[PDB]
């Protein structure tokens, strides 16, 4: 299944 | 803590920023999110770690996000008193998706002279001391990759508080009494075990896809009132 995130990663 | 600062009472057409600090923010991404009084939360835009800006198409040419090394700065570019509310920022969770983690407790702004829809259950839902009750959360359109959405406690003059993010995953430090179940346009909180404390209002909040309309939105609140 492709993942297509919309923001960066956050760490925090 | 976050914390917004710079909240005044301002003539109609006058530029205010206000600004989001804590006490590392460089490392966050922030949005923006207001309330007019007695009404409901209301996304205003998102600012990436490095600067990427996103918008409401509401806010376009009203609402100017920026930030430099130790603070995060909303302009409010030429406001009316359609622009009276509390502001708020609040700090992106761990991971890909829209959901916050930390909220600060508002800046108040005051103006004068002087297609996404989420529905909750109606205000007020009435629940006993021990007992159980279910608050509804329906969106228009689905939530980004089926499960992105997120609920909140609100009292007033506090922070919102982060109760579940993920539909169902349960936030750091929360009661397990409280659950949160769906998928796609249809959610639910459960708060089991009722307390006085628990009088507050509830709100969900989707991440939806950007190309598709706004990034995020809320439903209306539904205020839980404990007998
Ligand atoms: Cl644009
Ligand atoms: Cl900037």
């Amino acid at each position: 299944r492709p993942h297509f995130p919309q923001f960066s990663y956050s760490a925090s | 803590q976050l914390m917004e600062s710079g909240g005044r009472l301002v003539t109609p057409g006058t530029p205010l920023t206000l600004t989001c600090t804590a006490s590392d923010i460089s490392t966050y991404s922030i949005s923006w999110v207001r309330q007019a009084p007695g009404k409901g939360l209301e996304w205003i835009g998102h600012i990436g770690s490095s600067g990427t800006q996103y918008y409401a198409s509401w806010a376009k040419g009203r609402f100017a996000i920026s930030r430099a090394s130790t603070t995060v700065d909303l302009r409010i570019t030429g406001p009316t008193t359609e622009d009276t509310a509390t502001y708020f920022c609040a700090r992106r969770g761990v991971g890909y998706n829209l959901y916050y983690n930390m909220w600060g407790p508002g800046t108040l702004v005051t103006v004068s002279l002087g297609a996404i829809d989420m529905t909750q259950t109606p205000s007020p839902v009435s629940a006993a001391v021990g007992g159980t009750v279910t608050i509804n959360c329906q969106a228009s359109q689905s939530v980004y990759n089926s499960k992105n959405l997120a609920w909140y406690q609100q009292k007033p003059g506090q922070p919102p508080k982060l109760l579940i993010y993920d539909s169902s995953t349960l936030a750091s430090g929360v009661s397990s009494r409280f659950r949160g179940s769906g998928s796609g346009t249809q959610f639910t909180l459960t708060i089991s075990g009722v307390q006085s404390d628990d009088a507050a209002t509830y709100y969900c909040q989707g991440e939806f896809s950007c190309s598709s309309g706004d990034c995020a939105g809320f439903g209306g609140g539904t205020e839980v009132v404990v007998e």
